[PDB]
């Protein structure tokens, strides 16, 4: 569940 | 002094161009070292062949998943994940190379290349490098990613390695 957001 | 590595990008196998990066070993050694030994393959596993499963236009291009390729795997040279060495460098603009994660101290092998200033990730993601040359390749590379991030075509790391 890896990831940057916004 | 600072290590320089690169990626030869391909859009469905058809080469597009190269992208080199400067790893800030002067700020994040262990974090930088990991990415260096991953772009060369000197541990038997790395980015050559893997893809950019998540590309969000205006935001960033994410990759590093050489095991599961869907945003579920990948690993460092110290096994699975590893700690957040520090938060000194910021996501000041397009080109920035920072570590992707699933919460604090969960740095593995996934990373992202920013295509804009992403200051909200400051303090949550460890910046450890920056595109030296080839940001122009990431321009067109970024046209292959939907709002949600799912690509239109397969963006692959055709080849990669260390030059200095």
């Amino acid at each position: 569940h890896v990831g940057p957001i916004a | 002094v600072n290590p320089t590595v690169f990626f030869d990008i391909a859009v469905d196998g058809e080469p597009l161009g190269r992208v080199s990066f400067e790893l800030f070993a002067d700020k994040v050694p262990k974090t930088a070292e990991n990415f260096r030994a991953l772009s060369t393959g000197e541990k038997g596993f790395g980015y050559k062949g893997s893809c950019f499963h998540r590309i969000i236009p205006g935001f960033m291009c994410q990759g590093g998943d050489f095991t599961r390729h869907n945003g579920t795997g990948g690993k460092s040279i110290y096994g699975e994940k590893f700690e957040d060495e520090n938060f000194i460098l910021k996501h000041t603009g397009p080109g920035i190379l920072s570590m992707a994660n699933a919460g604090p101290n969960t740095n593995g092998s996934q990373f992202f290349i920013c295509t804009a200033k992403t200051e909200w990730l400051d303090g949550k993601h460890v910046v450890f490098g920056k595109v030296k040359e080839g940001m122009n390749i990431v321009e067109a590379m970024e046209r292959f990613g939907s709002r949600n991030g799912k690509t239109s075509k397969k963006i692959t790391i055709a080849d990669c390695g260390q030059l200095e």
